[PDB]
């Protein structure tokens, strides 16, 4: 179990021995870059439609 | 692993669900000896677990009653209905009641007695405690000798629409009290309060589909063998899956179209919102039978079955145990 | 009735655990979800430093950090318990903190059964898509293409129907998922190659292989090793292509592994946490293949040491690892290259106070002056402690017990806190407060294994004066201290039950009355009862002890023995008892709540009213003679009031729910009291499993209407991270149905007022005139209660 553990910053935690964060309440808002929408169509219907479309071609 | 350990584990975990309690035996039982009517035939507990259904079937009258239930106290009836009005029944008959997945304002009872007839009537449930509007519709549809399949789960999967397959159509009657569902874009009588008023106010859509017309249109406008096999002899239609999210239904249709007789299958997706829309989704071939089609359809639906939450499901009772509340009544 | 919910102490139990460069591309950050309290930290030379703490309108269930191509810093995908998936980014302009939502939208299906193991969320290593497991048989997949304006999530049927853990493998041309599901034969491992163009699964590589019976989690090793590691009780197996490695060391056998983390970026070292707070380092040994690649020759595990019971580990730079604890205080333990003389490679550095599961509590005023402080029972197994939560920010005195505390009830005559607790014995694993005491006694009744014992704690210094041990195989269920009948003294009544492996339900119990004389506790009398005494409460001087599915009233006779008076068998499981005056409130486990009454004229129980709705109650409190509050397993609060206005026998015996609220936490106990020095008429304290402590206060009709209007106006002027509507967040939600919250004013939202900008405050009351000073005054008055 020897150790050569990673060091991302050689100085981090070097002065440990020589308070909850302030709450964030936003007043302004920017338009959402995108929207997430679930697919309501039944997967069985999608499967059968795909099969029929493949057959038609 | 005992029940006390489960409670201790819940107190800290914060996760308490009925599933984790399945292992333990029932919590409350009943002898059903003293707490019984007198010729009642109990049908089972309610979805809410607050009533117990039953009927008598004394021509036949076929009364049905509710039964408020208590662990130790005797059952107290709440309601009494006819459920078969103006119908002189000269057959034994078979009753099976089932409630809607989400809506809990009514239940649908079915009757099963060369051509057959079926009695289906909805009955409003007692008010929890408007409190005045309670109704019960009646209707009869006769089926052809090749009697159609019967499957409550998909028939009542819609929140307020029940799909009736009459062997010539797939009428889907929707009833609400209070704005459109059938074409939002079978004769039914009115009852309730021992009166038959003219139809807050109730509603009846009764949107129909023509099987013969749909099949004729599909074969005319599809199918590889459009140059042969004109017309058909008989067919059977079974519902594969109903999609309340977008109001669509899947139906599997088998035919026996013909000096060349062969059996063929088909499928169509009917969209409730836009009425009669036979959007074909499969075309089979005629080969040199009904039971085989039923077996194939049941296997196909089973293969694609997705489990549904215990919150929504079409409970079916016919003739007791309440799994959710771990209640049991022994006959 | 109209009530007002406010949070006295925010939740302190860690639920989510992630690390990554979020605030900026050049600073390490540590994010902790807790319960609906997301906190952002940054690693610095002095140590972890707070940055911001956004309160999401939902229970954080999934947190993942991912950096799609062409992004300077990582994004944050968050899915609430109410299915509110939304990707967030942290953009700061100078000294202004801003957290925009990349994307947002509900992902609830409404036609699926929630999975037994809970919500699982993963993201492709290449960020090609986001995988969600929410229901049995369905695996929602969200494409991440940032070209169009819509993210069309689509479900793919899962034939397994019993999947437990799902992970995205590494170094595959196409996004594949490796998961462990369960079948009647046993558990198995299977792989699917997900396709977004075809929206269907594909036959994955290294076809399914059977796995151990207790396989519980899957870890996706990165390159150059690749493959997956399945961790199960007394079994660790690594599967990759033809190669298959397994190891079952003895050390792991003691306890199960519940959490994992990756130390080396190449996956050469992992940290595993056990239920007993053991820290294991998992090693992968590689060899130089003929071609010149890495093959993971062998596997091996080591015991680093012991830490607080972990729900998560997250390794930080310089060897220090943060231990996210749910049943105890979190830690910042650091690993040491050289072992300790005792044989521990891990030494703690800092401890974060965690109120943990608030199993039971009771306010006391031992300091006089009409000032009360909360005494609770935190911790689960070895973090069990009593937290003396006073009021200053709250100063908390943690008294470690090293054993699970069950109940607590303070007795004033002897000035001692009678407390139930249970340890685990094989004999004694570790020294516990029970093991060492000034005096100790063991039950002498003639009527691993857990030992239960009702031990008393001093009120001043909290040294355990005496530790009474119960009969073997006997469980301590409920505890009460009160005066009975005509006796001048006070007894310590404790309800206990007997457990045997043969039976799955209790069949024998005990009701023992204790008296703490001088420095010893003796048994004056005892009663044997068929069943388990779930709960007990003094009722008009009679012990209203509840047995399994029954309730009883006991009279303390002159012979100093308990004699039953009347019973009420119409119950499924009577687990909660709250009494006001001559009224009784029985909170059934699966039968919502019922109200009873005792008639002195007839001396018999007469059921009066009952709530017919189906609910799984966790605690019940009687706010007043009419309004009865209750909390259910779905993390919602509801108050039902007895209705006498309607002149109907059926209506009279009907309890209508006139209040609904989605608290968002599992409430364990209610107790009457307040923390402030002795508009709202009464206050009720409740403790949750997440350690949150809140107040519920009644409001007059006019004040409730005013506050409801103020909150509705405020919703417009306050933006929510993730774009989640407050009405939807607080709307009562459960599997059966979901309805908007009514009769409950979210005090947390109201308190936000008087903290928003002055123009915002004016816009809230722009046309109400009330100006702004009046609103500030009323908000400060409401705040002063807690
Ligand atoms: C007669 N075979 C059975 O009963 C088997 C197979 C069907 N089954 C289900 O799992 C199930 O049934 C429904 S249903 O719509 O209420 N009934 C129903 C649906 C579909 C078909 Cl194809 C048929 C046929 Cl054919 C007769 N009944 C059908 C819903 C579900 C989840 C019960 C066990």
């Amino acid at each position: 179990f020897l150790k050569g553990l990673p060091v991302y910053n050689k100085s981090n935690f070097s002065r440990f021995h020589a308070r909850r964060p302030s709450v964030y309440l936003p007043t302004r808002e920017y338009p959402s870059e995108q929207i997430i929408v679930t697919e309501k169509t039944n997967i069985l219907l999608r499967y059968l439609h795909q099969q029929w479309d493949k057959k038609n071609a | 692993e005992h029940v006390l350990k489960q409670l201790e584990r819940v107190k800290i975990s914060g996760q308490l669900s009925p599933r984790l309690f399945r292992k333990l035996p029932p919590r409350v039982c009943v002898s059903l000896k003293n707490i019984v009517d007198e010729g009642h035939i109990f049908l089972g507990f309610s979805k809410c677990g607050r009533y117990v259904l039953s009927y008598t079937s004394s021509f036949y009258i076929y009364h049905l009653y509710w039964w408020e239930f208590n662990v130790h106290s005797k059952l107290k009836l709440v309601r009494q209905v006819r459920l078969f009005q103006d119908e002189e029944i000269y057959s034994d008959l078979y009753l099976t009641v089932c409630e809607w997945p989400s809506d809990a304002s009514k239940v649908i009872v079915f009757g099963f007695n060369n051509h057959r007839d079926i009695y289906v009537s909805t009955v409003a449930v007692p008010p929890p405690g408007c409190l005045r509007h309670g109704f019960m519709l009646h209707t009869k549809y006769q089926v052809v000798y090749p009697f159609p399949t019967f499957q409550p789960a998909f028939q009542l999967k819609k929140d307020q629409v029940v799909l009736l397959n009459t062997s010539y159509s797939l009428v889907a009657c929707a009833v609400s009290v209070h704005s459109f569902c059938q074409i939002l874009y079978v004769v039914t009588d009115l009852r309730g309060r021992n009166l038959r008023p003219m139809r807050q106010y109730l509603t009846v859509e009764q949107l129909t589909l023509d099987f013969e017309y749909v099949i004729n249109e599909v074969i005319r406008h599809d199918a590889t063998w459009g140059h042969q096999f004109c017309s058909f002899s008989d067919y059977d239609i079974v519902i594969l899956e109903v999609c309340p999210e977008t109001n669509q239904v899947l139906i599997n249709i088998g035919l026996l179209l013909l000096p060349k007789t062969y059996h063929t299958s088909l499928k169509v997706a009917w969209d409730l919102n836009t009425g009669i829309f036979e959007t074909v989704s499969v075309g089979d071939l005629t080969e040199v039978v009904w039971s085989s089609y039923r077996k194939s359809c049941v296997d196909m639906v089973m293969k694609w079955l997705v489990p549904e939450s215990s919150g929504r499901y079409v409970n079916r009772m016919t003739n007791l145990a309440d799994s959710e509340r771990y209640t049991w009544i022994v006959l | 009735s109209y009530n007002y919910v406010v949070t006295a102490q925010k939740p302190t139990a860690v639920n989510g655990c992630v690390t990554g460069h979020f605030t900026s591309a050049e600073d390490l950050n540590l994010l902790i979800a807790k319960n609906t309290r997301l906190e952002i930290y940054v690693v610095t030379a002095e140590g972890l430093r707070p940055v911001k703490e956004v309160g999401m309108y939902g229970k954080i269930a999934v947190m993942e950090l991912f950096r799609p191509k062409g992004e300077s810093k990582d994004l944050l995908f968050i899915l609430t318990a109410k299915y509110n998936a939304c990707i967030l980014e942290y953009k700061q302009s100078g000294e202004s903190i801003d957290i925009i939502t990349r994307a947002h939208g509900n992902v609830q299906d409404r036609i699926g059964r929630p999975s037994e193991t809970g919500i699982i969320g993963i993201i492709d290593p290449e960020c090609r898509m986001i995988g969600l497991r929410l229901y049995d048989g369905l695996f929602k997949v969200i494409p991440l293409d940032r070209d169009n304006k819509e993210l069309k999530a689509f479900n793919i049927r899962l034939e397994e129907l019993h999947v437990i853990d799902v992970k995205f493998l590494y170094g595959c041309q196409a996004p594949t998922i490796c998961f462990v599901y369960q079948d009647p034969q046993g558990r198995h491992v299977k792989t699917y190659e997900v396709s977004l163009r075809e929206k269907e699964f594909n036959k994955g590589p290294w076809k399914q292989e059977n796995v151990e019976a207790e396989a519980s989690m899957v870890i996706a090793v990165p390159e150059p090793f690749g493959g997956a590691i399945i961790i199960g009780q007394e079994s660790i197996t690594y599967h990759n292509g033809d190669k298959y490695l397994a190891i079952a060391p003895p050390i792991i056998k003691q306890s199960t592994i519940v959490c994992h983390n990756r130390v080396d970026p190449n996956g050469s070292r992992y940290l595993l946490g056990d239920m007993e707070g053991r820290l294991f380092m998992l090693l992968l040994e590689k060899e130089e293949q003929m071609d010149g690649t890495v093959t993971l020759k062998d596997l091996r595990v080591e015991l680093l040491g012991e830490t607080s019971i972990a729900e998560c580990l997250t390794y930080l730079d310089n060897g220090v690892v943060f231990v996210g604890s749910r049943l105890g205080d979190s830690q910042l333990v650091k690993l040491n290259v050289d072992s300790n003389e005792q044989g521990s490679y891990v030494v703690a550095m800092e401890t974060f106070t965690n109120l943990g599961p608030i199993v039971d509590m009771c306010v006391v005023d031992l300091e006089r002056q009409g000032q009360g402080q909360l005494v609770t029972c935190s911790g689960a197994f070895k973090e069990g402690s009593l937290r003396i939560i006073r009021n200053g920010k709250l100063h908390i005195r943690t008294v470690p017990l090293y054993e699970s505390p069950r109940k607590i009830c303070y007795q004033e005559v002897s000035q001692c806190f009678g407390v139930l607790s249970s340890r685990i014995e094989v004999t004694a694993l570790r020294p516990s407060a029970s093991t060492q005491a000034l005096s100790s006694s063991v039950s002498s009744s003639k009527l691993e294994v857990e030992v239960h014992n009702l031990l008393i704690i001093d009120q001043h210094t909290f040294e355990v004066l005496h530790a009474h041990q119960f009969l073997q195989n006997e469980y301590a269920l409920s505890l009460v201290s009160c005066k009975l009948g005509k006796d001048p003294n006070t007894y310590f009544i404790v309800g206990t039950a007997m457990v045997y492996p043969e039976e799955a339900e209790p069949k024998q119990g005990r009701i023992v009355v204790f008296q703490y004389s001088d420095g010893k506790l003796q048994t004056v009398a005892e009663k044997e009862v068929k069943g388990a005494v779930y709960s007990m409460v003094e009722f008009n001087g009679k012990l209203l002890a509840s047995i399994n599915s029954t309730v009883r009233l006991y009279e303390w006779t002159t012979e100093k023995e308990l004699r039953t008076e009347c019973n009420h068998y119409n119950n499924i499981m009577a687990l909660y008892l709250k009494t006001k005056g001559d009224f009784i409130l029985v909170g059934d486990l699966m039968r919502s709540v019922l109200l009873l009454a005792y008639k002195p004229m007839e001396g018999n129980f007469e059921e009066i009213a009952r709530d017919f709705n189906p609910n799984w109650m966790s605690a019940v409190e009687i706010l007043d003679d009419d309004n009865f509050l209750g909390a259910e397993n779905a993390f919602n609060l509801f108050v039902c009031q007895k209705d006498s206005a309607a002149t109907t026998d059926e209506e009279r015996q009907h309890l209508q729910e006139v209040g609904l609220f989605h608290l968002g936490e599992f409430v364990n106990v209610f107790c009457h009291g307040s923390l402030v020095m002795q508009p709202t008429q009464g206050s009720v304290l409740f403790g949750t499993v997440n350690g949150m402590i809140g107040l519920v206060t009644s409001l007059s009709e006019s004040w409730y209407n005013l506050l409801l209007d103020m909150q509705n106006r405020l919703n417009k002027v306050i933006k929510s991270v993730g774009k989640i509507e407050h009405s939807f967040w607080r709307s009562f939600h459960t599997e059966r149905k979901t309805e908007p919250a009514t009769g409950f004013i979210d005090g947390d939202l109201i308190e936000s007022f008087l903290d928003i900008s002055r123009p915002k405050m004016q816009e809230v009351v722009a046309n109400l005139e009330a100006t702004a000073d009046d609103l500030i005054k009323v908000v400060e008055e409401l705040t002063r209660i807690h």
